């Protein structure tokens, strides 16, 4: 429970993260183009 | 949970760390002499497939 | 986490039953002589911490303050298999080596001598001790260094750890052997006396029982003070197994001790062990059952009380509860309290609720058991009075006989009478007469 | 505790839903252009 | 660049200790005593630089400087494997060859009149350090040359690199046991009054702790004057260690001690480190716990300062940094804390931000560990007051019946009075005020 609800959220956090990254330099190479 | 386990020869097992402590309800204030005052805590157990399928929800609510 | 307890090795007595207890305890948990933890020893199970420290994280060294007035003890100690074990700088020897000549005030000052040492190593055990309650001292109170020094290191105890609770296991001298420590009975007056003052609970041990134990049931026509010693040790460790192997109960002391001390002032307890068998029969493993295991601690030979044959109390168990380690059927303890019932092999006080309570402990993984199935019973029984009762006799039959004084007026506590004996024998007798009360409905109105 | 985290978790899935579906769309129109 | 650490060496004993601590310093860098880097150092993780520096293109020299008032301690640095470590001209010799007569007052008068050839050694090592944090000035308190003379050096260190940081490693002299150097008092003041003045961080080593823990933990029953030079010279590794070994932190000696020093005059120090071994008692590996690392680093005897057992003070120490190398249980080190607790091994200020750093490093392949697992803790810690207070008291009860003051009086700075003596031991009585407000919150408003 306790262990599986913090390792949803630490997981759900670092995809999240991962997937802002990859937005921002998404955005970073559309406004180089 | 981190003094016990590590007061306890078995706490710092990897049996040990399925161990989770929730809370079933969060209570206004602590009845004094109530012998149920802890009851609000559970230890939980998790079951990966297909041992859920055996070991089900019910079971692990039981043994909380 | 465990209740530790750090253990005081006082006189030639004392000494020897550490000796022995480190020896137990090193094999039980694979411990080498040194204290290093053996190669077969992989079951870290064990609660070390509770009685040991860790010297290294393979050298484990016991949590224990050796205080004594002889120096020969001390020397058996360095020639004994748990000399490595401890600490050197945790053991205090006597410097002058003459011993408190068979005095406990000669002991009790060589131990105030040696008190600032004493109570250093005492502090230094408990440092060792992740959970320390306070201080268990083991000595005789027989001899002169033992019995001194075991009064002087209680009262460091008490001294160092006044809000925490001090238990003795004192060893009063056998009744029904001729001590050779003649001053036996003023020695045992002094160390019970220090029992009243400085410590909260006396376990109260009968030399005698252990003699007569050791030539019944260990077939030892002369149990030495070193081989009694080295039989209340093996009794000490089955009792404590459950504390050093923590499991389901008695993982503590005071959990194992609740149910026995039912006052404040009724805390001399007696103990029991089942099923009782011979250091020499180890080898046939008989499956005793609980019934079996019950039938056997009413035995005499396994109980570690020798209490007179009181013929105008009817003295009586108040409560007695049995913590069973090993393979135990709970239909072998139902059967058990069965046979109990049926033979009436408890008695129990009828003012109140009580019962047998039962503590499962694990056993050492390292060490073979001779038994499937091992018990310590912790029990109020008012016959334990009668421990208390003869080593006040005893003490007040020598302080009036002055028997053997000349050797405890060389020190001054000692040096023109023994009323601080005959005070201890008095107060040891009021101990007595309240156990006994215990057995009887009006023990809620004592005090 | 139990329900905070499954808020927590809840609150990171929806970021991470809006952040899929957003690079979704980046994807979709850096392949228009 | 690494930050380099100029070594002064004063007097026999502190020469003595000087050249054992650099031999030391070459083993963990891999440098041969003749200043030849070693085949085996191949992990070039090590800051050389940190301890020697480079006096040509191609021979390290350790940055050591050997300063005597008699000629036998720098002939036999000159006589010694270490030889080759010190830049000749960073050795200066008494020509008398008389030495300080055990008299601190000599002693620093040696050092004023070595003082051109100090300050040229320190001068010399900056120049040659690219990035040279300061001078650590090893010496010894009980004689009268080592600490007089290495009272000099620090002077000089911090004039001759004024603007860069120095530490300093300063053994106090044993104030509890009866010194056959009857002016060690004044010295040991002495001492204390240079490392509160002039460096920033003081790790006391009291040959006594000294003693104490090669008996307790080295298992040494009679400790020589040699190991105890060696127990001093291990304590100033332990405290330059984050100089010599750089890492994510604490690289630089200035960096390292700010963590450690609040106030520049609660600068008292006291060091421990655990396991400590003597360099016979290698044999037996002790499995030494995080427990029992953390226990024997904050025992006292295991402390490389001889602080009193006051049961009435909470001493405390102002910062701790263990550096542990190793396989590390995190459940060995909860227990650890959690003992430490329950036993209140440690305690630390309260009135300012303090903990341990750790930096994860290679071991160096040169350097022979006696341990499995190791761990340097560098702290200030309260109770080296309690050394520098007995110093102190001790100074002021030699210089108030004037004893060993005739051999001083030989030398100019007492020809006249015992002044400096005096100073000395006020210079270390404030200090060990300082050290000893360090452990309380009180400490923001110490030597107001």
């Amino acid at each position: 429970n306790m262990k599986d609800f913090e390792n949803q959220i630490t997981e759900l956090k670092k995809e999240n993260f991962n997937l802002k990254l990859r937005i921002y330099f998404l955005e970073e190479r559309m406004q180089q183009e | 949970l981190s003094k016990a386990l590590q007061c306890s020869l078995h706490g710092d097992t990897p049996h040990a760390s399925n161990l989770s402590l929730a809370l079933k309800y969060l209570p206004e204030v602590f009845a004094p002499n109530a012998p149920d005052v802890l009851s609000c805590l559970e230890l939980r157990y998790k079951v990966d497939w297909p041992l859920n399928i055996v070991i089900t929800e019910g079971c692990l609510s039981k043994y909380s | 986490m465990p209740r530790e307890i750090i253990t005081l090795q006082l006189g030639q007595c004392g000494n020897q039953i550490g000796f022995e207890f480190w020896k137990q305890l090193c094999a039980e948990h694979g411990i080498s002589p040194e204290g290093i933890v053996e190669e077969f020893a992989t079951e870290g199970t064990d609660r070390k911490d509770v009685f040991f420290y860790q010297a290294d994280d393979e050298h484990y060294i016991p949590r224990a303050v050796l205080l004594d007035l002889e120096p020969r003890v001390i020397h058996s100690i360095l020639n004994s298999p748990y000399a490595k074990l401890y600490n050197p700088e945790n053991i205090y020897l006597s410097e002058h080596g003459g011993g408190a000549g068979n005095n406990w005030a000669s002991g009790f000052s060589q131990g105030e001598k040696i008190h600032e040492d004493i109570f250093d190593i005492i502090d230094r055990e408990a440092d060792g001790s992740d959970s320390l309650e306070g201080f268990v001292l083991c000595h005789s109170i027989a001899g002169g260094t033992g019995s001194g020094l075991g009064s002087y290191l209680l009262e460091r105890l008490n001294d160092r750890y006044p809000k925490k609770l001090v238990q003795t296991y004192s060893v009063f001298p056998n009744q029904d052997e001729m001590s050779d420590v003649v001053v036996q009975p003023y020695n045992s007056l002094l160390t019970l006396k220090r029992l009243t003052q400085n410590a909260d609970c006396v376990v109260v041990l009968d030399n005698t029982a252990l003699n007569r134990i050791a030539t019944d049931r260990l077939h030892i026509q002369n149990p030495s003070f070193s081989q009694i010693n080295q039989l209340v040790s093996t009794i000490m460790s089955a009792s404590t197994t459950t504390l050093r192997y923590p499991g389901y109960m008695n993982n503590d002391l005071i959990g194992l001790i609740a149910s026995l001390i039912p006052t404040p002032r009724l805390h001399f307890l007696m103990t029991g062990y089942t099923p009782l068998t011979t250091d020499q029969s180890v080898a046939s493993v008989r499956k005793t059952t609980v019934l079996d295991v019950m039938r056997r601690l009413l035995q005499p030979k396994n109980v570690m009380v020798s209490t007179g044959r009181d013929r105008q109390t009817n003295h009586c168990y108040i409560a007695i509860l049995n913590i069973i380690q090993g393979e135990v059927d709970p239909t072998q303890v139902h059967k058990s309290l069965q046979r109990i019932r049926e033979r009436k092999l408890a008695n129990f006080i009828p003012w109140g609720p009580a019962s047998i309570q039962v503590a499962l402990s694990r056993k050492s993984p390292y060490l073979p058991s001779a038994h499937r199935v091992s018990g310590l019973m912790m029990a109020n029984h008012t016959s334990i009075s009668s421990l208390f009762e003869r080593t006040c006799r005893q003490y007040d039959k020598l302080r009036k006989r002055e028997a053997f004084l000349e050797q405890f007026r060389k020190e001054d506590m000692f040096k023109d009478n023994f009323d601080e004996m005959d005070t201890s024998r008095e107060i040891v007798q009021q101990l007595i007469d309240e156990y006994h009360a215990a057995t009887r409905p009006d023990y809620i109105s004592w005090g």
